C-alpha cells in the first residue's frame, strides 16, 4: 500500500507533549535514571504513574484513559526517541519499547464481575485470582528463506496484531520460488516472540455471597511470559477490546471480548547500623518487649516466635546431605490466653504466612497432589499449603483436632523440608522448607496440675519430637495478675484512633509515647516502630553467622549433663524426651540469637540464652 | 409473659457491641454472644423467631 499521511495535528501534539513529559531537565523527574536503570538492566519496557502524568499535564491523561491505542503508540514512538536520544547504540537491538501505567485510577478501579461495555477501548484496572494457565508458545515476527538452486535468500514480514484488522493476503508462509524451485526454511534467522493465555477470577473473599463468580480472559505478551502463575492474586492493568471474529457471511453480533495486559502487578541503613552496635543484647531484649502490645506478658512465647522469625541457618555439605534451619513450636493452654491472638499476629507480621487450621484442610490439600488433565492426558502436579509455603510460616489453630494420617503427611516436611510425589506416569521431589506453629488444648478442657504432662498433651513421642519447643500456659487467678490484666484490657477498650471524632461510628526508631497504650510509668522506655522491626528483621534473617570453637564444647558438655541429669530430675516431670534433636535445636537457637545481634560470629551469651529456653520449656512442676 | 431481664438481654443484643481493630492489628469482637439453657415448653423458640 502506497498510501502515506503527510500532517496530523493530534498524533503531532500528542508526541510532543509526551516528549515534554519525559524530559525531566528543569524538574525533579527520576524517568532519566529509570531509563539509564532499563539500559544498564537489557529491560525495554517502562512504568509510569497515571496521577504524575495528571498532575503534570490533566488533558493527556484524560486523553489516554478515555482512548488508549493511539495514546499508548504516542508513548512507544516518544520512547523509542529519547532512548535514540541518550543512546542510539542500544535502541538498534529491539524493534519497539512499551509502556506500563501505574498509580490510582479512580473510577477505573473495576472488578471483574462491573467490567461493562461502558469501558470498551479504555484502560482499566482489575483485581483477582488467577485460574488457568496454557503452555508458552512462540509465534513468528520476521520469516527468512534460502533458495539452494538460485542461491538467494529472501525475507518476509509479518504485523498481525499491529493492524486492527487483518486479510488473507498476509500471514501466509512463502514456500516456492517464483520459478517453482523450493526454498528451505533456516529458522535460526528467523524471529519469534513469545505467547501466554491465564484467567482471572474475582476472589471468593470479595464476591457477593451464595453467587457465583464471573471471570476474565488475559494474554500475556513476550515480556510477562513467566509473571503468572495459577492460584495466584493478581492485579493487571491493561485495554479492553473487541475479538474480531474469523470471516464468514452470517453474524449474530455478539464480539468476544478480551483484557490484553500491559502491567501484572504481585500484591503484596545507618539508623539500622547504629541501632545494633548500639544495643547489642538490647536489640532482641526491646524486640521480645516491644512484639506486641495488644498482649500481655508470655515473655518466653515472643522469644520463641521471635525466634522463628529469624530463624536457623541452612547447611549443606559435599556429600549433598541437608541439615534442618527452621524451628518448630506447638503452646498448650487453658483458655482465653490468647493463643488464637498470638496466631494472628504473626500471620499479619511473617511475610509468607498461611493460616491452616485442624479440620480446614486435610493431607491432600496440606502438601500437593497429582491431577491427570483432561486436555491433553498427561498429569500435572498441584502444589498444596506447605508447598506454597517456601520459606515461609504455616499456622495451625487447634492442632489436637488433626487426624493421624495428616500429622504422618506433615512429618516429611517437618524432618527433611521436602516432599516425594509419584504416581505411574511422573514423580517429582518437591522443595517445602517451611516453619509450622500450632496451639492444641488439653484433652481434658482445662490444663490438669497433679497430672503429668504426658496425660494432658496425647500425644507420641515422635510427634514431640518432631517439634523444636513445647510451651504450657495457665491462667492463675491471683488477684493482682487480674487487677493487672484488667487494667490492660481496659485501657486498650477506652483507646481511640487519634484524628477521629469521639462517639463516631464505623519514620522514628521508636515510637511516640501514649498516654494509654503505653502508661505514665513506662515514660523511661520506649517500644520500635512496626516498619522498622520489619526492615531489621530482614536485614537479620540476610545475615549469615557462624559457630565459634568456645561454645561448641560448652553445649555438647550441657547436653551430656541434660541426658544424665535425666537421672537427677526427680521432683519433676519431662514434658518432651531428650534425642538426638535436641542439640541441633540447640544450635539453632544460638543461632537465631546471633541473627538477632547483628554480628558476624556466635557467642556464649547465645548460647545461653537458648539453654535458658531449654530448660523452661522441657521441665514443668 | 414474664423474662423483663430476658427481654432486655435481646434488646441489647440486637444493638451489639462495637468492634474495635487496634494498630498492631490485632482486633476484638464486638458482637454478644448468648445461651439459653432450658426445659422443654418454656418459650425459647418463639424469641428466636
Ligand atoms: N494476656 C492477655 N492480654 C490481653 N488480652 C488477653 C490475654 N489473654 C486473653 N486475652 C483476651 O481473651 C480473649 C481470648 O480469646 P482467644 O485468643 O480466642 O483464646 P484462645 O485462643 O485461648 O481460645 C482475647 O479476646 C483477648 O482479648
Ligand atoms: N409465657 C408465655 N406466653 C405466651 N405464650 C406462651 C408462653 N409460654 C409458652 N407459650 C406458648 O407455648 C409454645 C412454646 O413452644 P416453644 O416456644 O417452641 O418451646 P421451646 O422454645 O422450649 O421449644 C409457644 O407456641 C407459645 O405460644
Ligand atoms: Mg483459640
Amino acid at each position: 500500500a502506497g498510501t502515506v499521511v503527510l500532517d496530523d495535528v493530534e498524533l503531532r501534539e500528542a508526541q510532543r507533549d509526551y516528549l515534554d513529559f519525559l524530559d525531566d531537565e528543569e524538574d525533579q523527574g527520576i524517568y532519566q535514571s529509570k531509563v539509564r536503570e532499563l539500559i544498564s538492566d537489557n529491560q525495554y519496557r517502562l512504568i509510569v504513574n497515571v496521577n504524575d502524568l495528571r498532575r503534570k499535564n490533566e488533558k493527556r491523561a484524560n486523553r489516554l484513559l478515555n482512548n488508549a491505542f493511539e495514546e499508548l503508540v504516542a508513548f512507544q514512538r516518544a520512547l523509542k526517541d529519547f532512548v535514540a536520544s541518550i543512546d542510539a547504540t542500544y535502541a538498534k537491538q529491539y524493534e519497539e519499547f512499551y509502556v506500563g501505567l501505574e498509580g490510582s485510577f479512580g473510577s477505573k478501579h473495576v472488578s471483574p464481575r462491573t467490567l461493562t461495555s461502558c469501558f470498551l477501548s479504555c484502560v482499566v484496572c482489575v483485581e483477582g485470582i488467577v485460574t488457568k494457565c496454557s503452555l508458552v508458545r512462540p509465534k513468528v515476527v520476521r520469516s527468512v528463506h534460502y533458495c539452494p538452486a538460485t542461491k538467494k535468500t529472501i525475507e518476509r514480514r509479518y504485523s498481525d496484531l499491529t493492524t486492527l484488522v487483518a486479510f488473507p493476503s498476509s500471514s501466509v508462509y512463502p514456500t516456492k520460488d517464483e520459478e517453482n524451485n523450493p526454498l528451505e526454511t533456516e529458522y535460526g534467522l528467523s524471529v519469534y516472540k513469545d505467547h501466554q493465555t491465564i484467567t482471572i477470577q474475582e476472589m471468593p473473599e470479595k464476591a457477593p455471597a451464595g453467587q457465583l463468580p464471573r471471570s476474565v480472559d488475559v494474554i500475556l505478551d513476550d515480556d510477562l511470559v513467566d509473571k503468572a502463575k495459577p492460584g495466584d492474586r493478581v492485579q493487571v492493568v491493561g485495554t479492553y477490546r473487541c475479538l474480531p471474529g474469523k470471516k464468514g457471511g452470517y453474524t449474530s453480533g455478539t464480539f468476544r471480548t478480551v483484557l490484553i495486559a500491559c502491567n501484572v502487578k504481585q500484591m503484596s541503613i545507618a539508623k539500622i547500623k547504629k541501632f545494633s552496635k548500639t544495643r547489642s543484647k538490647d536489640i532482641f531484649d526491646q524486640l521480645a518487649k516491644s512484639l506486641a502490645p495488644s498482649i500481655h506478658g508470655h515473655d518466653y512465647v515472643k522469644k520463641a516466635i521471635l525466634c522463628l522469625l529469624l530463624g536457623g541457618v541452612e547447611r549443606d555439605l559435599e556429600n549433598g546431605s541437608h541439615i534442618r534451619g527452621d524451628i518448630n513450636i506447638l503452646l498448650i493452654g487453658d483458655p482465653s490466653v490468647a493463643k488464637s491472638q498470638l496466631l494472628r499476629y504473626v500471620l499479619c507480621t511473617a511475610p509468607r504466612a498461611i493460616p491452616t487450621t485442624g479440620r480446614g484442610s486435610s493431607g491432600v490439600g496440606l502438601t500437593a497432589a497429582v491431577t491427570t488433565d483432561q486436555e491433553t492426558g498427561e498429569r500435572r502436579l498441584e502444589a498444596g499449603a506447605m508447598v506454597l509455603a517456601d520459606r515461609g510460616v504455616v499456622c495451625i489453630d487447634e492442632f489436637d483436632k488433626m487426624s493421624d494420617m495428616d500429622r504422618t503427611a506433615i512429618h516429611e516436611v517437618m524432618e527433611q523440608g521436602r516432599v516425594t510425589i509419584a504416581k505411574a506416569g511422573i514423580h517429582a521431589r518437591l522443595n517445602a522448607r517451611c516453619s509450622v506453629l500450632a496451639a492444641a488444648n488439653p484433652v481434658y478442657g482445662r490444663y490438669d496440675q497433679y497430672k503429668t504432662p504426658m496425660e494432658n498433651i496425647g500425644l507420641q513421642d515422635s510427634l514431640l519430637s518432631r517439634f523444636d519447643l513445647l510451651f504450657i500456659m495457665l491462667d492463675q487467678m491471683d488477684p493482682e495478675q487480674d487487677r493487672e490484666i484488667s487494667d490492660h484490657v481496659l485501657r486498650m477498650h477506652r483507646y481511640r484512633a487519634p484524628g477521629e471524632q469521639d462517639g463516631d461510628a464505623m519514620t522514628q526508631i521508636y515510637e511516640k509515647h501514649d498516654n494509654l497504650l503505653h502508661g505514665t510509668k513506662k515514660k523511661k522506655e520506649k517500644m520500635v516502630s512496626a516498619a522498622f522491626m520489619k526492615k531489621y528483621i530482614h536485614v537479620a534473617k540476610i545475615i549469615k553467622p557462624v559457630l565459634t570453637q568456645e561454645s561448641a564444647t560448652y553445649i555438647a558438655e550441657e547436653y551430656s549433663r541434660l541426658r544424665s541429669q535425666d537421672s537427677m530430675s526427680s521432683d519433676t516431670a519431662r514434658t518432651s524426651p531428650v534425642t538426638a534433636r535436641t542439640l541441633e535445636t540447640l544450635i539453632r537457637l544460638a543461632t537465631a540469637h546471633a541473627k538477632a545481634r547483628m554480628s558476624k560470629t556466635v557467642d556464649l551469651q547465645d548460647a545461653e540464652e537458648a539453654v535458658e529456653l531449654v530448660q523452661y520449656a522441657y521441665f514443668k512442676k | 409473659f414474664g423474662g423483663t431481664d430476658m427481654k432486655k438481654a435481646i434488646a441489647c443484643l440486637l444493638f451489639g457491641g462495637s468492634r474495635k481493630r487496634l494498630p498492631d492489628g490485632l482486633t476484638r469482637r464486638g458482637d454478644i454472644n448468648l445461651l439459653m439453657l432450658g426445659d422443654p415448653g418454656t418459650a425459647k423458640s418463639q424469641l428466636l423467631k
